């Protein structure tokens, strides 16, 4: 982990 | 701004929502607020909380409802007091990183953003803040979520089109 690591995900 | 003494005492909640506070007719109209209106909350040592302020016809006109993740969040008990003031124009979130705390998700199987995260947020348009604690129930069991980081920071809207993350290591209960 750190902070916004990745592509995320969508609502 | 009002003018007035923004002092109220913690009460239970009737309907359990983590970013709903209640507060009397009256109680509404000596603070200027609306219902739906964005509102900081705050208790000691700098603890704050966004929630959306509703009108409740059962409460006291000198306390105000909330939840027991809402009085985690501000570190009180029913009884204790907090401040409750207008937010106004709170930003929509770009991105928010939330994480699991550890002894919620012990063997689980299965994505939190489906399970937990998505049907929580979407299309909610809830107020969040960096460190809250959130419980969301769920699949077979109800999993508790630390607000890491968000963006803006410290509080936001988790919008339509705010980013959700939820990668990492699950976090120690503190």
């Amino acid at each position: 982990f750190r902070a916004f690591s990745g592509s995320g995900n969508r609502l | 701004g009002s003018n007035r003494p923004n002092r109220l005492i913690v009460d239970e909640a009737i309907n359990e929502d983590n970013s709903v506070v209640s507060l009397s007719q009256p109680k509404m109209d000596e603070l200027q607020l609306f219902r739906g209106d964005t509102v900081l909350l705050k208790g000691k040592k700098r603890r704050e909380a966004v929630c959306i302020v509703l009108s409740d016809d059962t409460c006291s006109d000198e306390k105000i409802r909330m939840n027991r993740v809402v009085r985690n969040n501000l570190r009180v008990r029913l009884g204790d007091v907090i401040s409750i003031q207008p937010c106004p124009d709170v930003k929509y979130g770009k991105r928010i990183h939330v994480l699991p705390i550890d002894d919620t998700v012990e063997g689980i199987t299965g994505n939190l953003f489906e399970v937990y995260l998505k049907p929580y947020f979407l299309e909610a348009y809830r107020p969040i803040r960096k460190g809250d604690i959130f419980l969301v129930r769920g699949g077979m069991r109800a999993v508790e979520f630390k607000v890491v980081e968000t963006d803006p920071s410290p509080y936001c809207i988790v919008a339509p089109d705010t980013v959700i993350h939820c990668e990492g290591e699950p976090i120690k209960r503190a």
